[PDB]
């Protein structure tokens, strides 16, 4: 079972709503999943790189924060 | 003897007001977590994840895609529309500079 | 008090900053006026945001700042928005904004 | 025992400033992680810029001058003006202090 | 009667012309007087390296060149061929230059 | 008379022609001058601040190339 | 007896090592660091000069120019990404007209 | 009148590499102008990333490891593989030279 499907249609609507979206194509869900799947693969490829360099087997919040700042999308409240 | 139903749109507009009012995480946390490990494995197996690290992943995913919807809605409205679509997404992402 | 931060009149740590600039690989050397100057800058930007968020908490009948009160103080002040343009504020949400061509008549 | 390595933060000075600007309000730890990240982000911005300034003029030393300049590069209009107003006020007050 | 082209097929030449070449497409002297006039607000009596103004112009062109590649995709999305201030205003808002 | 207009309708056209544009609203020209002028104001603000910092009365190619690295518009082939 | 020749590298192992020490990157610098870095900066230099030099030959020319650089880079998937926010001077754009602005039935 | 001051450049090295790759292929001055900004930019990036890696592991020293890591971080896929290949070779050859 590909977990990705676990990103439910009803979650994807809730996000969109927050974005001021009122009506939505049904096709979107499959595009929102691959978009989402890209975004993570990039960030976790980075997060796991820092981790691999620190020699650990545990990915930290710092491993994510450094990956997100490399990716342009800097994040506050998990240790800047 | 009235069955008073809402018109196709009005619970979309409430649902907006609501979730823009709130800050809580809108993907269900367990599915996200497992997915995150299913992505990770493709680089390194047998990986452990701080709880807060996986929150730091989600917090980013949602606020990314929240953003991506905002812009994707402005792509729809541009096209004289109100339904968002795959071609609204992909334009935002192109103009954002995410794919060739 | 004997400490530099008390010399400049500044809450933020002069001494800490001055050590961090040495240990942070910026330049071979660092003047005694640099960390003072930087400490006062980091104090102000704190002080604006805490003044504005501290009022966003006084908008919600709270006495405690949360990640939302920051987000609102931030995205509604134009200048801080520009400063924090690439910045994800966790548990901040978004600003309340629905387009006109989605509303009813 | 006595673990956790001794980790540093600005959280006490966020608290000291907070009580100046609003004595009678306080702040969540979630909110203090944003404030601490924020300080750490701008710190890193202003020092990396001042680094380059000094590098570009072949200057070894990072003076108050390099920061003044790097402030003006990073902050926008009215936020920059004040920043320089305050930081110059600190060095004038501290050169008095000896 | 004389020959005339179909309103569009010369623009299509103009496109294939200018994509093929690399020269600067603004008038160099005007660009320079503007630049100096912009600058002089930030500091009077400035001088300029000729290479500096030609660096500024190389970026100015290639940014706007890209803004129109964008602004055209914005226009085509609205099933249009004519670029419009809205298309520019969108590309700029989606780029985060504007908000 | 304040230069801005010197960026000619013919010029603006030519740029757009490079950039895939087959048809050009008449209000574009004035818009694009607002755009170009803002873009310059900000690049030049930076380069001149670098100038002011090097204690100089002449702007250099580098003052520019540095300024455009800070605006994210890394320019190759004029130093650095 | 030189370091570049000891590594087999046309780039300067030394200069790169100096540059490292002087660029305020870290307090200290390993002895592989500059060998590795130079070697990478060899290969990325080499990967463009090939493609650029193809494009130059595909313009029937001898001497590579900013155009023959831009082409090679924007027509390679990877490199394009690598220099995604990099204005190459005097290099132009690729020839590209979106197909909804072509001729009807051609 | 005086000599002009030194302005270093990679341009001999770029030529050396260009002549391996395409022996009958020259290069303009502007083209070299670019290839120089090219390297110097990718130095600034790889060093900068390796600088942050060490600082995140509290390491004083940028070794050959912090480069390789930063190379994987910054380059695209097949670009990075060969880049990891040729740098790994480089240090291997220099250590067995002594
Ligand atoms: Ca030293
Ligand atoms: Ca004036
Ligand atoms: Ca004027």
């Amino acid at each position: 079972r590909d977990n990705i499907q676990g990103i439910t249609k009803p979650a994807i609507r809730r996000l969109a709503r927050r974005g001021g979206v009122k009506r939505i194509s049904g096709l979107i869900y499959e595009e929102t999943r691959g978009v989402l799947k890209v975004f993570l693969e990039n960030v976790i490829r980075d997060a796991v790189t820092y981790t691999e360099h620190a020699k650990r087997k545990t990915v930290t919040a710092m491993d994510v924060v450094y990956a997100l700042k490399r990716q342009g999308r800097t994040l506050y409240g998990f240790g800047g | 003897k009235k069955p008073h139903r809402y018109r196709p749109g009005t619970v979309a507009l409430r649902e907006i007001r609501r979730y823009q009012k709130s800050t809580e995480l809108l993907i269900r946390k367990l599915p996200f977590q497992r997915l995150v490990r299913e992505i990770a494995q493709d680089f390194k197996t047998d990986l452990r994840f701080q709880s807060s690290a996986v929150m730091a992943l989600q917090e980013a995913c949602e606020a990314y895609l929240v953003g991506l919807f905002e812009d994707t809605n402005l792509c729809a409205i541009h096209a004289k529309r109100v339904t968002i679509m795959p071609k609204d997404i992909q334009l935002a992402r192109r103009i954002r500079g995410e794919r060739a | 008090a004997k400490t530099r931060s008390s010399r400049a009149g500044l809450q933020f740590p002069v001494g800490r900053v001055h050590r961090l600039l040495r240990k942070g690989n910026y330049s071979e050397r660092v003047g005694a006026g640099a960390p003072v100057y930087l400490a006062a800058v980091l104090e102000y930007l704190t002080a604006e945001i805490l003044e504005l968020a501290g009022n966003a908490a006084r908008d919600n009948k709270k006495t405690r700042i949360i990640p939302r009160h920051l987000q609102l103080a931030i995205r509604n002040d134009e200048e801080l928005n520009k400063l924090l343009g690439r910045v994800t504020i966790a548990q901040g949400g978004v600003l309340p904004n629905i387009q006109a061509v989605l509303l009813p008549k | 025992k006595r673990k956790r390595s001794r980790k540093e933060s600005y959280s006490i000075y966020v608290y000291k400033v907070l009580k100046q600007v609003h004595p009678d309000t306080g702040i969540s730890s979630k909110a203090m992680g944003i404030m601490n990240s924020f300080v750490n982000d701008i710190f890193e911005r202003i020092a990396g810029e001042a680094s380059r300034l000094a590098h570009y003029n072949k200057r070894s030393t990072i003076t108050s001058r390099e920061i003044q300049t790097a402030v003006r590069l990073l902050l926008p209009g009215e936020l920059a003006k004040h920043a320089v107003s305050e930081g110059t006020k600190a060095v004038t007050k501290y050169t008095s202090a000896k």
